[PDB]
């Protein structure tokens, strides 16, 4: 088959991501959706669209959704770019060659954050699972891995190898010790979330939910345990909102520090922060009045050392933002907004004022883009293509550029048609209002005002293109013609419900209307004669389409399924289930019984209409797809959708016994090597000191596993079973048992796991006497014998040592009880009612007996 | 006497004896936990 | 009674109610009559959720202290928290760790700062500490613990006290027997250890 | 050597809203994993028979015969 593949994505300039700047104002890194691209503030054409070097919809292009971007970071002097994704996976490139150089996956979930730390070779990444990973660049691993949050990383901040601070979207900001990485101090910075962190040295600043921006003084040379980061005062601002990034600057030339907190809504407030010389002159003002009342005010500080400056507004909401600084009166901050566009703000200051009611823009990069979801995308013959948005951003653009050269402003528009010719745009608008538009001259041919009564929903031409369908929720279709270049409404018909889709057949033949009352009606053009009425799709029904012949429509609706239905008789074929949300559009081929479908869930679907199977799956959205159309010829197809994007879609075993064996073999090999180095170092010591052994150097496994060799075999031991215990012990021969007693010898001077191991040791040494019993009392060396009355005497005294206070404790605690008893049991001196009352105030246990 | 369970909430109480907090819990052996009480429930 | 929207309940009265009078301040002190019987209803949400969310940041301070002398040592501190938080596999290991170095290290049984800070406990924690010693006695294996610190509550406390705790008979009456089975096991592991004695005495009999 | 069903569970985990793949996959594990309907032999240097379908064609060729008749 000759399967379909992606050639180009664009319509995206900002997603859902932070941005980078990087200097020559200078460009900006910002994020497509699962590409990044490189942006020059200064003109703003598209420089780099760094992207994976596998198209999405290739061969081997996996069965899902593709990672979408979410965090970019860059290494400036070394250049690096390292981004993160929204399965968890880490890309690092070089800059200059755009490809990829580290793969570091690690993650579970989403990543939040990314930093580079002693500037290059280390970076560190915080996640939407709640860990916090540092990574090398010069050994390609995963050092350490930090792990007490709860809910997700919002912030973090490291210096170097000794101390690392993160906060997470539980209320709890961490101080970490990255040399034992264990948390040190925990606090709960605010009641809710914390979605905030920044610091400059001494003050550090955190925000959570609404307002409440607090400061803190982490003094890092402090050695109490609550106390290496004390909480200094709260503030206010002007949003109610999650302040959601916080970040400083100390510009030079005097030194002085700046920082923004960016909120979830439309607004970011900056703030100076002043220096050490108006703290001093500005405490006496407020210690006027003259101490416990002042001390109490003094202590109630954050207005004090802090001093809000031009809160920058924008259009839209925010999205992210970042900064640079010279002279103290070029604050020039760049800023993502959500509804993708970039801007490029700059506040002056002259050191007092900031000069100006309300800040500007000094660059916008908006051109190629929306601000909306597009509700409509359509195609020329094949040279141009029709976006149409909510905010009026009607746009031509190429498909051999892929760059908008012609735009309007139309309002809430849904549909969008071309005119046969070329060069001109009919479109419907979300109110009574329809619009014409073109190509070479301005906006507005004409608009139609009160062209339906209510919200037109779709709009067809007829193919040799003079006379066009409008279907509206006014329950009503019209019709219009063209005069000579205008509307002519010329005849409508009103029906029970809510037109939601019309179509026309590609050959003037019928009229297929698909109304709210989950039905659809085929009509003849030439009578308006009620020809067909589908029926049994159970939710309202989208849209629609006919094939060349004329002989087989689909239906697609939210029921999740799309019909086939042969038109000839009004009689269905299939009622295959795509698409587990909803299927928006779907649309046939040219020439061929192929079609495809795009949906609410983020897939576009290629299908024949004769085996009815799935050609393709095709998997390069990240949310609901608004809209698809097919080339006049050729067939290639372009798909536009929710998350601002329009892409194009063209043609191509031992066992116990013997573990113990080992085990006890190697250790008494440690062991005895150990001791034979210590009899040389006591003959070295007491005779001539000119020569020793050089040095024993420590087992392999036993410096791996970081254990002393008599706890290496007595966790194997332990590791052995009770079942295989008496096997185990069985099938060693005698020498192992001399080596056994050797181990036992050694471990009974270590009281802490002699202690520990008692009943095992016990266990273990005596059925192993027991049954080498007659080989043992046989064996002439007055080593051995030394070694079993040693073993005896730390055996006993330790078993001994246990009993007493077991004893102790039985006699103790009945005596005890005792007095309890002699203080208030009760009062019986006759033996038979005394008998009764025991009897009644005994314990009782139900038992099930067998009779 | 033998160990039941725990007279509170945010303890558990094995049959061993060895009485866990869901407070000092990790979520690992939370999980775990869960898992193990999921099959001494199914049988 | 009084019902708020739909949640929270009020005690209200034995009968029947034609009374509601809210309208102080913002709702300030709200006001309800049975038949004769009045009540007056306080305030707004503004300081019992604020102790409670002090409590929460008391104690997952007192969390990251326990887990920080967990960490570095210092089993004394880390035992009162452990008693304070009550964690309960974090106390036995804190006396399973203080009882094994207590081994190691040479009228004292655990260091002496840690059975000063068992000596100087009051009673609800002592007889949550005799619950722990309690169930940890039924195994075999954590039941060294529980003696050791069974015998320093013994001769660190007055038995007349100990006694007379409202509790301490259904916790002490548990564990006699279990105390009385384990000093027949170590018993009879110390009749069975007299098999070296044998083999010491047919050793010096092989010439 | 291994079971019959457990060489059928791992022939469905490698086979695995298209059909026809199900019907060429289905009908490819029941004619191999249906082995009482062919027949056969063993090589002294194999299947060498299909008896259901010869039976069933053997007898439907004399059933049409014996309606003509």
């Amino acid at each position: 088959y000759q399967r379909f593949e992606q050639a180009a994505a664009f319509g995206v300039i900002a997603s859902n991501a932070n941005c980078v700047w990087i200097p020559a104002p200078g460009q900006l890194i910002t994020s497509a959706l699962e590409d990044v691209n490189i942006w020059d503030i200064k003109t703003g054409d598209l420089v780099s669209k760094l992207s994976d070097g596998l198209p999405p919809g290739a061969s081997d292009a996996r069965g899902a959704k593709p990672a979408e971007c979410t965090y970019l970071e860059a290494h400036k002097d070394t250049d690096l770019l390292a981004v993160g994704y929204a399965d968890g996976v880490i890309k690092v490139w070089d800059l200059m060659s755009k490809t990829v150089l580290l793969n570091f996956n690690g993650h579970k979930a989403a990543i939040t954050l990314l930093q580079f730390d002693g500037t290059g070779t280390r970076l560190i990444s915080g996640s939407k699972d709640s860990n916090i990973i540092v990574w090398d660049l010069v050994g390609e691993v995963g050092l350490y891995k930090l792990r007490s949050h709860k809910d997700s990383i919002t912030g973090f901040w490291c210096q170097g190898e000794d101390w690392l601070i993160s906060t997470s979207k539980d209320g709890m900001i961490k101080l970490w010790d990255l040399k034992t990485h264990q948390c040190i101090e925990t606090h709960i910075a605010h009641t809710g979330e914390c979605w905030g962190l920044a610091v400059k040295d001494d003050l550090l600043i955190t925000t959570g939910t609404d307002s409440q921006v607090k400061i803190w003084k982490l003094d890092i040379e402090n050695d109490k345990m609550g106390g290496k980061l004390t909480e200094m005062g709260i503030f206010e601002k002007q949003s109610k909102q999650r302040g959601l990034k916080i970040e400083f600057i100390t510009n030079s030339s005097d030194k002085t520090s700046f920082f923004y907190i960016q909120n979830a809504d439309k607004t970011i407030e900056t703030f100076r922060i002043r220096k050490e010389e108006e703290i001093a002159r500005g405490l006496k003002k407020r210690e006027k009045r003259l101490l416990t009342e002042e001390e109490i005010a003094k202590s109630i500080y954050s207005s004090f050392i802090l001093h809000p400056f031009q809160t920058i507004r924008s259009l839209y909401k925010i999205k992210s933002a970042s900064w640079t600084t010279v002279s103290s009166s070029k604050l020039e901050l760049v800023l993502t907004t959500s509804s993708n566009t970039i801007e490029y703000y700059s506040i002056p200051y002259e050191k007092r004022d900031p000069t100006s009611p309300a800040p500007l823009k000094t660059h916008t990069i908006e051109l190629q883009g929306q601000r909306t979801d597009v509700r409509s995308i359509d195609i020329s013959d094949d040279n141009k293509l029709l976006a149409t948005a909510s905010n009026g951003s009607l746009k031509i653009w190429n498909i051999k550029t892929h760059k908008c050269i012609r735009t309007f402003e139309c309002g809430y528009a849904l549909t969008c048609k071309f005119l046969p010719g070329g060069l001109l745009v009919i479109l419907g608008t979300r109110n009574g209002e329809l619009q014409l538009f073109d190509l070479a001259s301005s906006s507005l041919l004409d608009t139609i005002e009160d062209a339906h009564d209510a919200a037109i929903w779709s709009l067809d031409l007829t193919s040799d293109g003079k006379r066009l369908v409008t279907g509206s929720a006014d329950k009503t279709v019209k019709f219009w013609d063209f005069k000579v270049l205008k509307l002519h409404h010329d005849t409508t018909l009103e029906l029970t419900d809510d037109i939601l889709c019309v179509r026309v057949s590609p050959d003037d033949r019928y009229l297929a209307i698909s109304l709210l009352d989950n039905t659809v009606k085929v009509f003849f053009l030439d009578s308006m004669k009620f020809y067909l009425s589908l029926y049994g799709h159970k939710l309202p029904v989208l849209s629609i389409d006919i094939s060349f012949d004329s002989k087989m429509i689909i239906t697609s609706s939210a029921d999740k399924n799309i019909k086939i239905w042969g038109l000839d008789f009004g009689d269905c074929h299939k009622s295959l289930f795509a698409h587990q949300d909803s299927i928006m559009n779907v649309k046939f081929l040219p020439q061929s019984h192929n079609f495809f479908s795009c949906s609410k869930d983020a897939v576009v679907k290629y299908w024949d209409g004769e085996k009815f199977e799935c050609i393709q799956k095709l998997y390069a959205h990240q949310s609901e797809v608004w809209a698809l159309a097919v080339a006049t010829d050729g067939g290639f197809v372009v798909s536009s959708s929710h998350d601002h994007s329009i892409r194009i879609w063209e043609e191509t075993s031992l066992k116990a016994g013997e573990r113990l064996m080992e085990a006890l073999d190697l250790g008494i090999a440690e062991i005895e090597g150990l001791e034979a180095y210590n009899r040389d170092m006591k003959l070295w010591q007491r005779k001539k000191l000119g020569e020793a052994p050089i040095k024993p150097q420590g087992n392999a496994v036993l410096i791996a596993v970081n254990k002393t060799p008599e706890q290496y075999i007595m966790d194997t031991l332990l590791r052995i079973r009770m079942s295989q215990l008496e096997d185990a012990l069985m099938v060693m021969p005698f020498s192992y048992v001399l080596k056994f007693l050797k181990f036992i010898d050694t471990v009974m001077q270590n009281k802490t796991l002699l202690h520990s191991h008692l009943p095992l040791i016990c266990k273990n040494l005596f059925f192993i006497i027991k049954f080498n019993h007659k080989e043992l009392v046989s064996q002439k060396n007055e080593e051995l014998k030394l070694q079993i009355n040693r073993v005896k005497t730390e055996l006993r005294s330790a078993l001994k040592s246990t009993e007493d206070d077991l004893g102790f404790n039985v006699q103790g605690l009945k005596f005890v009880k005792q007095q309890w008893n002699l203080r208030h049991n009760y009062e019986f001196v006759d033996e038979y009612d005394q008998q009764e009352k025991e009897s009644n105030s005994a314990r009782k246990r139900v038992f099930g007996t067998v009779i | 006497y033998n160990v039941g369970k725990a007279e509170k909430d945010g303890e558990i109480r094995l049959k061993n004896g060895v009485a866990m907090s869901k407070e000092e819990l990790t979520r690992e052996d939370k999980n775990r936990l869960r898992r193990a009480l999921k099959r001494k429930r199914s049988k | 009674d009084g019902l708020i929207k739909c949640l929270k309940t009020l005690d209200g009265h034995n009968n029947r109610l034609w009374a509601l009078s809210t309208m102080n301040d913002g709702d300030m002190i709200v006001s309800a009559d049975a038949d004769g019987v009045f009540q007056f209803w306080k305030d707004c949400t503004e300081q019992e959720i604020e102790e409670e969310q002090e409590k929460a940041k008391l104690q997952v301070e007192q969390e990251q202290s326990l887990q920080n002398y967990m960490s570095k040592g210092d089993w004394t501190n880390a035992f009162l928290l452990a008693m304070t938080l009550d964690h309960p596999m974090r106390l036995f290991n804190v006396l399973k760790r203080a009882l094994g170095e207590s081994r190691s290290r040479q009228e004292v049984i655990f260091n002496e700062e840690l059975d000063q800070a068992i000596s100087i406990l009051n009673d609800e924690q002592l007889i949550l500490l005799m619950k722990r010693c309690r169930d940890w006695n039924t195994n075999a294996k954590t039941h060294t613990i529980a003696q050791r610190t069974i015998r320093c509550i013994l001769m660190h406390h007055n038995i007349a006290k100990l006694s007379e705790i409202p509790g301490m008979v259904k916790i002490v009456d548990a564990i006699i027997p279990y105390t009385q089975r384990h000093f027949t096991r170590v018993d009879n592991l110390v009749e069975q250890s007299y098999i070296l004695d044998y083999a010491l005495v047919e050793m010096d009999k092989l010439f | 050597a291994g079971s019959q069903l457990k060489n059928l569970k791992a022939a469905l985990k490698a086979r695995g809203y298209d059909r026809e793949e199900k019907k060429k996959a289905i009908a490819e594990i029941r004619e191999e994993f249906n082995p009482f309907e062919i027949k056969a032999a063993r090589n002294k240097r194999i299947a060498v028979g299909k008896p259901g379908i010869s039976k069933q064609i053997g007898e439907e060729q004399r059933k049409r015969a014996f309606e003509a008749r």
